[PDB]
RNA sequence: GGUGCAUUAGCUAGUUGGUAGGGUAAUGGCCUACCAAGGCAACGAUGCAUAGCCGACCUGAGAGGGUGAUCGGCCACACUGGGACUGAGACACGGCCCAGACUCCUACGGGAGGCAGCAGUAGGGAAUCUUCCGCAAUGGACGAAAGUCUGACGGAGCAACGCCGCGUGUAUGAAGAAGGUUUUCGGAUCGUAAAGUACUGUUGUUAGAGAAGAACAAGGAUAAGAGUAACUGCUUGUCCCUUGACGGUAUCUAACCAGAAAGCCACGGCUAACUACGUGCCAGCAGCCGCGGUAAUACGUAGGUGGCAAGCGUUGUCCGGAUUUAUUGGGCGUAAAGCGCGCGCAGGCGGUCUUUUAAGUCUGAUGUGAAAGCCCCCGGCUUAACCGGGGAGGGUCAUUGGAAACUGGAAGACUGGAGUGCAGAAGAGGAGAGUGGAAUUCCACGUGUAGCGGUGAAAUGCGUAGAUAUGUGGAGGAACACCAGUGGCGAAGGCGACUCUCUGGUCUGUAACUGACGCUGAGGCGCGAAAGCGUGGGGAGCAAACAGGAUUAGAUACCCUGGUAGUCCACGCCGUAAACGAUGAGUGCUAAGUGUUAGGGGGUUUCCGCCCCUUAGUGCUGCAGCUAACGCAUUAAGCACUCCGCCUGGGGA
RNA sequence: UCCCGGGCCUUGUACACACCGCCCGUCACACCACGAGAGUUUGUAACACCCGAAGUCGGUAGGGUAACCGGAGCCAGCCGCCGAAGGUGGGACAGAUAAUUGGGGUGAAGUCGUAACAAGGUAGCCGUAUCGGAAGGUGCGGCUGGAUCACCUCCU
RNA sequence: UAAGGAACUCGGCAAAAUGACCCCGUAACUUCGGGAGAAGGGGUGCUCUAUUAGGGUGCAAGCCCGAGAGAGCCGCAGUGAAUAGGCCCAGGCGACUGUUUAGCAAAAACACAGGUCUCUGCAAAACCGUAAGGUGACGUAUAGGGGCUGACGCCUGCCCGGU
């Protein structure tokens, strides 16, 4: 059955990249908004939208691809799987590709990138690398 | 394997095991029992001097000996150099080392330790066989 | 909070709790009388084995792995067992009593002992030091104080055992001394190293000067205080005097001497460094690959070279390389590795939204994590080692204050999961009872004459007691011709003649209903081809064992003629297979092309038929992706999450 | 069509010194480790009874006795519980040893056959039953990890 | 009957030893019932607390039954007499309980439950009798007669020339 919709969130946009697909859409949630509203913070993914229905409503990535169709991104991680949550501390969360790439933070101010979260001095649960 | 897997029986780690079981061996002779410490040399008294001959495709004649440890152990050593001195009811010293070419010689006989004398006429790589500066 | 074994499953009876009392510095089954039958354990009791614990040490990029000697903290022990006295403190290392083993003295009645204190002796061992000098400094016990005691402690002695420092000489000097070693005999190398000239004294030898470690205490004068009727005396301050085992030690300056001071291992590859002679699978070498059989860069010796140097090699033990137990950081189609399959207790994991809580999570303050050690910054020893001062780090730690995103708890809400309802469909799914037709065998009777059967060839065998063939009838048992199809059904094994009875599951359509009711699942319980086992039947064909005939050098086989258990049925066991897709179960995503099984929708058409879309199965071909390759590829061996099983060189096995 | 030598293509291979290849099992000899064995012998931790020193505690005390008011109290002696060592008994566990025996491993040259690798000369393998000097043969069910020999079906 | 304790003897023959009740504890092996009273140990008398605590009987009077304890007392000895299992280790034979030579042999012999072969379709075969008449049987192949083997477990091989 489904464990975990967060991974499936972050397998279905590395699914898309390899057959350069332009679009995708899947059921939405809270907290993929955020993760989706991040990404697009950092033009990782070029557009995203909500469609409202019954059940849960429905989001949909407009995927990006540079000139000559160079991906954007380049990989998808997730880390604290429910088989093993992990948690990191102000001074433990990381630098994904030594600053190049990003980390997704669910700290007790929000869901929020690496960066920021060093900016305010707050740990939380480590959820996924883009890079 | 899965983590909740890995927590109901961990990871158990491959044993070594030694290849000089003799000379990591002790003995009390007031409990007539083997106790357990290691040792670089033990000594002991010879029984019996001869030769064997190699595993194919060997053909030479090796010289070796059959001693009596201190802790009640009989091994097969083997005697280094060109000619020596030993007869039975002779002690020497005995140190870890294998010879290949031997089925079961495991140890290698010490020169120039105990009863067992140096190698005579013996120029260069003198530390080893035992032969003071000539 | 920190160890191995399940090839160690139960353990316990003052044990578990209660009531009254005793005892202790103090609570308490600590002890006693009564009452009840409890307590612990698969989150590993009990038992066996091993072990003092920690700060710390070694290694490692780190996470970890191994260790617990020296220094510091705690514990236990004092020849082996037991007991108590004295005391603030002991069940007491150089105290007592009893028992045991051992040594010694006895006048035979009896007595005396305990180095795991500092030295030292014997023994064991591959292996570890002097039967030294002082209380001068520090700290102890007693004393009012000098002072006494202190094998604590300061020093000295032995051992390259380890770390650190630098001495065995510097500069100039030949196309190049002699002599080794090689040479296609010209030369090359040792070698600027010799020899020569010039210079230095760290070290050496001799002789002269000679520290710190010393603060003291006590004793003598004072001064000021508290207390005094007054002193003596007490507290603080300043002056005078006094004490060194090391030891004439460290350390300076005076002179003479290149003179007394370099070894160890390797040179085929890994791995820096190659030529001669001797030997001839011999002697021998070796960590692995492997070298040696009359031209060995691998054996032995020389010359030369290379690594280190007061050393250098070998052995033993630990970590690394080893991702070779993989949390960081591996895997299971064919290399080791998916249980034969299901039903499921415990456990692990769990769709969407709102409010609340604050266990997990993040953050601030306080207390603490000793000293020494690693690390950072300064300073002293002529430098270093070494020694001081300050700091840092080190915790799933305790008290307390915050945050609410995520996991958890509580209260509600929803329908994409799951299940029920309603309308259809297909199927060798299972158990029981009965029936059918071909064909083989046997039996009875007509017809009929000499062979039949069998093989690569034959023979055994059957037949004139009349076979084989043929026509008619009877008895009995087992399997179900065509249909039949990478077709169907089932969890797997497996299920194929027909009818009826009793039963399980699945697919499609609808959106009425409940509202997360789910997935996996160690132990447990069931099913499970064939052969085999027990009891009672049945027995037509087939056929292990067995018999005969051939083949063959032999033929305990293949081939031929016969043939018993068995194969069949009822009940009860057994529990295995190349039980295989050599591929665990659940869920979602990711080009297409084309057959087929069971359904649904739409367009053409009167139907039929053709086409398109869609659900669940079943085959083939192929992109991205994966793979060591073969190959897999929407029925993944691709991309991901959850749970279970299993693997860690071969043989032994 | 066969026998010999050779040339191309394809198929299977456990062969590469290349089929004059490779390789399995019994038997004879020698050595090594392990299990069983009528027995023998060391050791560990307990348990149940018998006996029971020292000692603390409890009871008496007829013998001895300065402090306190002959009295009290105290002490020796005796008695009771608990109790180390010792003795007896049946079991548990661990090691060593033993006539003989069972499979296993090593040894280039010994004897017997040739089971597997090619269609290995009867395709091989898996479970099971029986038989045979030995590799192994045969029956029943299963698999392809089979080149094979014929009509049909799907893909290119 | 001192000391010894099988040295006697074909052989522990005979004798000696254990012996009741209550409590603790108990091995190999097993057909799971056993072995087992395994083995090996401990306690018993009298007085007081005491017509006990508590039970049976009765309407009550009363009568009967009698565990645990404590304190004591006496003997060399407390089921103080008589009566009352000795036990263990290993092997052969027979599975077991049973039967046998009145008057020499009680056993390893016979029997047995079980196995197998064979005969018998009923006026059955078999047996007694010259026959009638009977047993078998007021039975009917799951029944009846005869031969051999003898619980149970694993098995039962080759030969049909001779009789
Ligand atoms: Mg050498
Ligand atoms: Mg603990
Ligand atoms: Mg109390
Ligand atoms: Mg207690
Ligand atoms: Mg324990
Ligand atoms: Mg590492
Ligand atoms: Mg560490
Ligand atoms: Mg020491
Ligand atoms: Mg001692
Ligand atoms: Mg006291
Ligand atoms: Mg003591
Ligand atoms: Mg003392
Ligand atoms: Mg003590
Ligand atoms: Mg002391
Ligand atoms: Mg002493
Ligand atoms: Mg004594
Ligand atoms: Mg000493
Ligand atoms: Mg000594
Ligand atoms: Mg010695
Ligand atoms: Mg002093
Ligand atoms: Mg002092
Ligand atoms: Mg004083
Ligand atoms: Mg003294
Ligand atoms: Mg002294
Ligand atoms: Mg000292
Ligand atoms: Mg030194
Ligand atoms: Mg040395
Ligand atoms: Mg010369
Ligand atoms: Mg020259
Ligand atoms: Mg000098
Ligand atoms: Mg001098
Ligand atoms: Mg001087
Ligand atoms: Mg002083
Ligand atoms: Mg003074
Ligand atoms: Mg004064
Ligand atoms: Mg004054
Ligand atoms: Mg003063
Ligand atoms: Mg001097
Ligand atoms: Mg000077
Ligand atoms: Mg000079
Ligand atoms: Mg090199
Ligand atoms: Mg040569
Ligand atoms: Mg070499
Ligand atoms: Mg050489
Ligand atoms: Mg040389
Ligand atoms: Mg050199
Ligand atoms: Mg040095
Ligand atoms: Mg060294
Ligand atoms: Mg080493
Ligand atoms: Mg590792
Ligand atoms: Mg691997
Ligand atoms: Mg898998
Ligand atoms: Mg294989
Ligand atoms: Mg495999
Ligand atoms: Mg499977
Ligand atoms: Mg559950
Ligand atoms: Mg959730
Ligand atoms: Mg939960
Ligand atoms: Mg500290
Ligand atoms: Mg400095
Ligand atoms: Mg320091
Ligand atoms: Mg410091
Ligand atoms: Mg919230
Ligand atoms: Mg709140
Ligand atoms: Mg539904
Ligand atoms: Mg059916
Ligand atoms: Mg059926
Ligand atoms: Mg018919
Ligand atoms: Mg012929
Ligand atoms: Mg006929
Ligand atoms: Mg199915
Ligand atoms: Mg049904
Ligand atoms: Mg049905
Ligand atoms: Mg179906
Ligand atoms: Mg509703
Ligand atoms: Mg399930
Ligand atoms: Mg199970
Ligand atoms: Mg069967
Ligand atoms: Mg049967
Ligand atoms: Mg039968
Ligand atoms: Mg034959
Ligand atoms: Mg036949
Ligand atoms: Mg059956
Ligand atoms: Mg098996
Ligand atoms: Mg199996
Ligand atoms: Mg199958
Ligand atoms: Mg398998
Ligand atoms: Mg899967
Ligand atoms: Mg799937
Ligand atoms: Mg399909
Ligand atoms: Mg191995
Ligand atoms: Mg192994
Ligand atoms: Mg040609
Ligand atoms: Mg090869
Ligand atoms: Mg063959
Ligand atoms: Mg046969
Ligand atoms: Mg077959
Ligand atoms: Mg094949
Ligand atoms: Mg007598
Ligand atoms: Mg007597
Ligand atoms: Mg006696
Ligand atoms: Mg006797
Ligand atoms: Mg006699
Ligand atoms: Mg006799
Ligand atoms: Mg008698
Ligand atoms: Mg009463
Ligand atoms: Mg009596
Ligand atoms: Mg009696
Ligand atoms: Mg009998
Ligand atoms: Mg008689
Ligand atoms: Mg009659
Ligand atoms: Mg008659
Ligand atoms: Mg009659
Ligand atoms: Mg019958
Ligand atoms: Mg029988
Ligand atoms: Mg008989
Ligand atoms: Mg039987
Ligand atoms: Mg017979
Ligand atoms: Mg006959
Ligand atoms: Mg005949």
């Amino acid at each position: 059955v489904m464990t975990d919709p967060i991974a499936d969130f972050l397998t279905r946009i590395r699914n898309a990249n390899m057959v350069k697909h332009d679009k995708l859409e899947l059921p939405a949630s809270k907290i993929k908004k955020e993760i989706a509203e991040i990404l697009k913070r950092e033009g990782f993914i070029r557009d995203v939208e909500y469609i409202e229905d019954d059940n849960a409503g429905t989001i949909r990535v407009f995927l990006k691809y540079g000139a000559t169709g160079e991906r954007v991104i380049t990989g998808l991680k997730r880390i604290s799987k429910p088989g093993l949550r992990v948690y990191a501390k102000s001074t433990e969360v990381p630098k994904v590709l030594n600053g190049l790439g990003i980390a997704i933070v669910s700290t007790s101010q929000g869901v929020l990138t690496d960066k920021e979260a060093r900016a305010k001095q707050v740990g939380g649960e480590v959820l996924a690398y883009v890079w | 394997p899965t983590i909740n897997q890995l927590v109901r029986k961990p990871r158990q780690s491959k044993i070594k095991k030694s290849t000089s079981p003799a000379l990591n061996k002790g003995l009390n002779s007031f409990k007539r029992e083997l106790t357990d410490v290691n040792s670089p040399q033990k000594r002991g008294v010879c029984t019996r001097v001869g030769t064997m001959t190699p595993k194919k495709p060997n053909s030479a004649l090796r010289k070796y000996a059959r001693v009596r440890l201190s802790n009640g152990i009989e091994v097969t050593a083997y005697i280094p150099g060109i000619g020596h001195n030993l007869q039975e009811h002779s002690v020497v010293l005995i140190r870890g080392g294998r010879v290949k070419d031997l089925p079961g010689v495991r140890y290698h006989i010490v020169r120039g330790a105990l009863d067992t004398a140096g190698v005579e006429n013996r120029g260069q790589s003198r530390s080893k066989y035992g032969t003071k500066k000539p």
